[PDB]
């Protein structure tokens, strides 16, 4: 019933995997990076990285491992998607035509089976005899690596240990042996099993169960010289190999948790380690050749190298050049100097690759052109906290403004040529009683500073204290110039005051434009919030002044401008405030809901409300009555991340398993039963996690209405930095473009031979249906990159409905100009 | 074994006419059948699926029902009691459903076309942003399995930070995700049920949150029309949330025995001495009473004349007070002897005779409808 | 009407024996 079109404005920028090897040819060294659905292949030069190929898949890349079976010139690439698509890929070049061929493929999903808490784990035996997958608790899938197995037929093996945390394949074992850390009631332990392809069963491993530390989180297989494995936990690093079990907790590491690793020496003598706070370490495995050729491990030593961006994964290339794959901030290349610099760091940044990071809020502003809008986002977390300015190249031009603290919300106040941003920085409890900052960030290094006067809850204060060392986050409201982007003022909120919502608008008869923030007093023993404020600020003459301070009974999750009035949501209440002439907030309306009013979008007198469990609710302000009345609803439980009003009748939301959905006001609604029920009319597996929805376009808005083929324009920012745009269509275009999609699928070569319809099929852990009401804009726009012979294959025997009378064979030239019309929406 | 239909499918299964009480899945239902058509129809179920329907009536007199629960028989025995030959049958609630049609047969037994409502199971809220490297820090180093070490919110605080570490990737904080986290919601309930009545939490309550939510829906002190709301919810999370909102709305106390008489509200409580509002007092015959002091109480009759004999609050004379409806003992009315006494009249209710309930608005002048939260 | 039949549990006074017995049974 709703015909919507969805297209990528910015591919996912966040890195979630990386491996090195010889994939293009046996000689040159490759670096392969996974950016969610994208896969980038590089060649390691002495200068930097020479890009070679970049391909996309019909799936979220969950496993990516190189390996060279016996009788192969170069490595093969194994990938496993989020929907459990398996495949082995080969790099093939014929002069200058680069193509990734699908040697074998298949889906390895099991009907029935609990997806493990630890997620998908994929490991390949170092002798390339087999692939092991840990997909479900209590099972271990084994794919035997035969030239015969082109469909990847596999078998599961009963696994008595249910809560497995990590598993690797061990080097230098008679039979393929797996080593894993699991948990049972007595704590965590490490155990080994041999895998028999003949018996299709488990056998006793080389060295039986051993007890490990409480927080054992990582297993590293150590190459052939050593044998055995290294287990990294929260405070210890241990090496185990049957006879020996060495564990060290050097003081340099106790302060942080290690989350990623990578091997430096091919024999395993050194490893790179990165923690949650950006630190970088080096681990040394001391050897002893003991004549024979039997090297025995003697000790373990750790050195602090320096600080990098918060690393999701690491990979050593060569000549001390290391690729830092980051999810929260920019990915980097760093040099490892043998001799320190003046700061003490042996690491030096070489290149910086932009990562729009986690986009947690954004807005569109025209800013300077007065014709072309620009997108300013809240990207990254912690020291990687940043703003980003995205605009069209006049391709995408991105300018970065680092904050060194986490930004939460952003909104634009044209009246004072600046932005309002809510941010939070981490401080540590001081022995004096106060708190100590970790580094100077945007809120600390501001020109002007202020703290709100402890008034309402200065007398109403609960008795509790914070222990030394505890991390406690302080919230600020930042004012940022719209040109230079420096922090003009930083208002610090009360202690334990948590800032949730922020808006900039004019209220009532008042012509002043205000910064309104909704807060919530967050205490640890207090589970649901019982105290919060709505503060009205005014920014005038470089100084920020508190105008009004309105206490509420709970958390102000959302606020919107509602035709001259302030529409706030306190827990389950939808309260409407009015701006008195005495410049104070006076309650006019209340509406008490069945759900917590977390998501709030408004169009005129309609209000769209949503909670975290995909409970969609539609309210309307009745002017004569002076209160709220419910219109319709659709409560289907599922996790929901953001929501937006397309038009008066359509509603767009993003829900669990990276899906998109459209709920629609039921036409032909005769009963008050079906009037008051919204029908799900569109479902789509986007592959990304949507955090924020925004009306606007990054193109020249086009003054004279030049028969815009689409109606509406909604942008959205995701966790992996992907920025997308959604727009509505007409019935004839949807029906046409849909038939375009199904013809393209027949001629298009899918990486890994994944069926497009399967990739976009609405998927959750329980339910999996096909996609409706959504056109894959990225698939349509790919029509321009195929050859004219493939276009003639696509258009062959294809009619439109133009006039309901002139349906004729679409020429490839008619159709080419059509897709060009669609590329112009971003 | 176990006969279970598929989700969202249409099924046509019989309804027993004698039954009326709402059946929550999981709890057991014992029945006593005398009529031969009831027995004959049950006997035929033992051969086939062994499942029948138990409706959740909104008005039992008119027999109005929109939902209900399937009941699977698991015990059958032809007994004798009081010179009557009766069959005693035990069934268990299984699936929920939505009422479609109520065609009544030639017998008194009536069939019911119905659509199976599925139990909505959601993966971890953070599972939605992919199980990456901070995943290995998602699992916990066992539980403390200590009543006093796991009451340590130091443990529950470390639980929140670690389970919801990825909260900073989204637009909401960790503490919001705790408000939708089952384990947290469960322990929030347990702490309040133990507040109502001391009892062993480990044995009495199931560990699974689906089993927990339903089990609590049965034992909650609420009207069966209100209980229909809980039967509608498909997500154990929304169910646990709703039960917490109810528990917070049970601000009044009624007669534990008849449960038809609202005695007093929590507002009327007050601490007479530093001892507290509630304390344990003894009478001259060795009987121990946990007594709650409240300013005002109603729907009570007095017994005998006032006496200062062995009064727990000198300056006041007690008069035995009992329920208007069932005459079970509720406590005493305390009346001052002199004029300089501060409250002059108050009430001493014994705790074991009370039971918390939602304040009903039987006065139809201002009946604002109770809205439950999800 | 001097009520010499007392309940040791709650203290109720009653004027004939058989009325107190009806009372102490409701306590159980
Ligand atoms: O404040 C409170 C609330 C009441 C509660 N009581 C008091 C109480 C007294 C008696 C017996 C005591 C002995 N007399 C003999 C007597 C006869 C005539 C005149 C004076 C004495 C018979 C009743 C039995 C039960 C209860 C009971 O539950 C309590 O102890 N304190
Ligand atoms: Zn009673
Ligand atoms: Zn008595």
């Amino acid at each position: 019933m709703s015909y919507n079109y969805v297209v990528t404005a910015q591919k996912p920028t966040a890195v979630n995997g990386c491996v090195t090897g010889h994939f293009t040819s046996a000689e040159d060294l490759n670096l392969l990076i996974a950016k969610n659905t994208r896969l980038e292949i590089y060649v390691v030069t002495a200068e930097g990285l020479r890009p070679v190929k970049e391909v996309g898949m019909y799936g979220k890349i969950a496993v990516m491992e190189l390996f060279r079976p016996k009788g192969e010139s170069k490595d093969l690439l194994f990938i496993l998607t989020a929907k459990y698509n398996a495949c082995i890929l080969e790099y093939k070049q014929s002069g200058e035509s680069i193509d990734i061929i699908t040697r074998a493929h298949g889906n390895v999903q099991d009907r029935i089976g609990r997806p493990s808490e630890t997620g998908i784990i994929g490991i390949i035996d170092p002798e390339c005899r087999m692939i092991g997958l840990r997909l479900y608790d209590g099972l271990f899938k084994v794919i035997p690596l035969d030239r015969d197995n082109k469909e990847l037929k596999a078998f599961n093996i009963r696994l008595e240990e249910l809560h497995v945390i990590d598993v690797k394949f061990l080097y230098g074992c008679q039979a393929p042996t797996i080593c894993f850390v699991y948990q049972d009631p007595q704590g965590r332990h490490v155990k080994t099993y041999e895998v028999s392809l003949r018996e299709k069963e488990f056998n006793k491993g080389p060295w039986k169960q051993e007890n490990v530390e409480a927080e054992a989180s990582m297993v590293i297989a150590v190459p052939e010289p050593f044998g055995g494995a290294i287990i990294i936990g929260q405070e210890s690093i241990t090496y185990h190999n049957g006879d020996k079990y060495l564990a060290i907790a050097p003081p340099i590491i106790k302060q942080s948790t290690i989350v990623c690793h990578n091997r430096v020496d091919p024999n395993g003598s050194r490893y790179l380690l990165g923690d949650m706070e950006g630190r970088l370490f080096m681990l040394l495995l001391e050897k002893e050749e003991q004549m024979d050729g039997t090297v025995t491990l003697k000790d373990l030593r750790v050195e602090l190298l320096g600080e990098t961006s918060i690393a999701e994964c690491l990979t050593y290339l060569d000549n001390g050049v290391v690729f830092v794959g980051s999810r929260l901030g920019d990915s980097q290349l760093v040099k490892l100097n043998v001799d320190s610099n003046e700061q003490g760091s042996y690491v030096v940044a070489m290149e910086t690759f932009t990562n729009l990071g986690p986009i947690v809020d954004m807005c569109v502003v025209d800013l300077e052109r007065q014709g072309q809008g620009q997108l300013v986002t809240c990207s990254g977390a912690f020291k990687e906290g940043s703003l980003r300015i995205i605009r069209n190249g006049i391709k995408l031009h991105i300018r970065t403004v680092p904050l060194y603290e986490s930004p939460r919300k952003i909104c634009y106040q044209e009246v004072s040529q600046c932005f309002g941003v809510l941010s939070s920085r981490i401080e540590v409890q001081d022995t004096s009683g106060g708190t100590t900052a970790l580094r100077p960030s945007a809120s600390t290094q501001a020109l002007s500073s202020s703290v709100s006067s402890s008034k309402l809850f200065s007398s109403s204060t609960a008795p509790h204290e914070t222990s030394f060392g505890e991390e406690v986050e302080v919230h600020n409201l930042l004012i940022i110039d719209q040109h230079t982007f420096e922090v003009l003022h930083a208002h610090q909120f009360l202690q334990n005051e948590y800032a949730l919502s922020l808006v900039s608008c004019k209220l009532g008869k008042d012509p002043n434009t205000y910064f309104i923030v909704g807060t919530a007093m967050v205490y640890p023993e207090e589970a649901e919030p019982k105290q919060g404020r709505i503060v009205v600020f005014q920014y005038s003459d470089g100084k920020l002044q508190t105008v009004a301070e309105k206490e509420v009974k709970g958390a102000v999750y959302s606020m919107v401008e509602f035709n001259g009035k302030l529409l706030a949501s306190i827990n389950s209440t939808v309260r409407l405030y009015e701006w008195t002439t005495e410049k104070e907030l006076r309650t006019e309306c209340n509406h008490y809901n069945n759900i917590m009013a977390l998501y709030l979008k408004t169009k005129g007198d309609f209000i769209l409300v949503g909670d975290l469990m995909r409970s969609v609710l539609l309210l309307a302000y009745k002017p004569m009555e002076g209160n709220f009345e419910e219109i319709a609803r659709d409560f289907n439980p599922n996790w929901m991340s953001a929501v937006e009003i397309l038009d008066d009748d359509n509603f767009l939301g993003a829900e669990n398993a990276f899906n998109l959905f459209v709920c629609q006001k039921d036409s032909a609604a005769t009963t008050d039963e079906e009037r008051q029920h919204l029908q799900e009319v569109g479902l789509f597996h986007l592959g990304e996690f949507v955090n924020v929805f925004c009306h606007g376009s990054l193109v020249m808005q086009n003054l004279g209405e030049t028969s815009t083929p689409t109606q509406g324009s909604v942008l959205f920012g995701t966790v992996n930095g992907m920025i997308g745009l959604v727009t509505s269509l007409s019935e004839s275009w949807y029906n046409l473009l849909l038939d375009m999609q199904n013809r393209l699928n027949k001629v298009i070569k899918s990486v890994g031979k994944i069926e497009h319809s399967f990739w976009r099929s609405f998927h959750t852990e329980r339910k999996t249906e096909p996609a409706t009401g959504f056109i894959d804009g990225d698939l349509i726009e790919s029509f321009l990159d195929i050859s004219r012979p493939k276009m003639q294959e696509v258009v062959a025997n294809l009619q439109y409905d133009d006039g309901s009378g002139m349906k004729r064979e679409a020429t490839a030239d008619d159709l080419i100009k059509v897709v060009e019309e669609l590329t112009r929406i971003h | 074994g176990r006969t279970l239909h598929d989700d969202d499918s249409c099924q046509v299964i019989p309804v027993l006419p004698q039954v009326m009480m709402i059946l929550i899945p999981g709890q057991t239902l014992p029945l006593q059948l005398f009529h031969p058509q009831e027995v004959s129809m049950v006997r035929n179920l033992i051969q086939k699926d062994r499942t029948f329907a138990v409706l959740a009536y909104s008005n039992v007199q008119e027999r109005e029902a929109q939902f209900g629960t399937t009941a699977e028989i698991y015990a059958y025995r032809e007994e004798q009691d009081f010179g009557i030959e009766i069959v005693k049958v035990k069934a268990i609630g299984r699936q929920r459903f939505k009422v479609l049609e109520l065609r009544t047969q030639s017998d008194g037994i009536q069939q019911a076309k119905v659509q199976i409502l599925p139990e909505c199971v959601l993966p971890s809220t953070m599972s939605a942003v992919q199980l990456e490297s901070l995943n290995k820090c998602q699992i916990f180093p066992s539980k403390p399995v200590s009543r006093e070490d796991q009451c340590s919110y130091k443990w529950w605080q470390k639980y929140q930070k670690r389970k919801f570490h990825c909260a900073n990737l989204t637009s909401w904080p960790r503490w919001l995700y705790s408000l939708y986290d089952a384990e947290t919601l469960m322990d929030r309930i347990k702490k309040q049920l133990r507040e109502w009545d001391e009892n062993l939490k480990d044995d009495s309550l199931p560990s699974n949150p689906i089993d927990f939510s339903y089990r609590v829906a049965a034992c909650l002190p609420i009207d069966d029309v209100l209980r229909i709301q809980l039967l509608k919810i498909g997500s154990a999370i929304q169910r646990l949330r709703c039960e917490l909102d109810i528990m917070n709305k049970c601000t009044s106390l009624c007669c534990k025995q008849c449960q038809e008489t609202e005695i007093t509200t929590k507002n009327e409580i007050f601490s007479l001495s530093l001892c507290g509002p509630m304390a344990a007092y003894v009478n001259p015959h060795g009987y121990v009473h946990e007594t709650l002091t409240v300013y005002k109480a109603c729907n009570l009759n007095l017994i005998g004349r006032p006496s200062t004999e062995h009064s727990w609050f000198p300056g006041y004379a007690w008069t035995v007070a009992q329920c208007k409806i069932c005459a079970s003992h509720i406590g005493w009315k305390f009346t001052a002897t002199k004029k300089d006494m501060s409250p002059q009249k108050f009430w001493g209710l014994t705790r074991s005779a009370l039971l918390p309930t939602i304040p009903d608005t039987e006065d139809e002048i201002s009946p604002d409808k109770v809205i439950l939260c999800l | 009407s001097e009520r010499p039949f007392h309940c040791n549990q709650c203290g109720a006074s009653f004027t004939q024996k058989g009325n107190l017995l009806r009372h102490i049974k409701l306590h159980s």
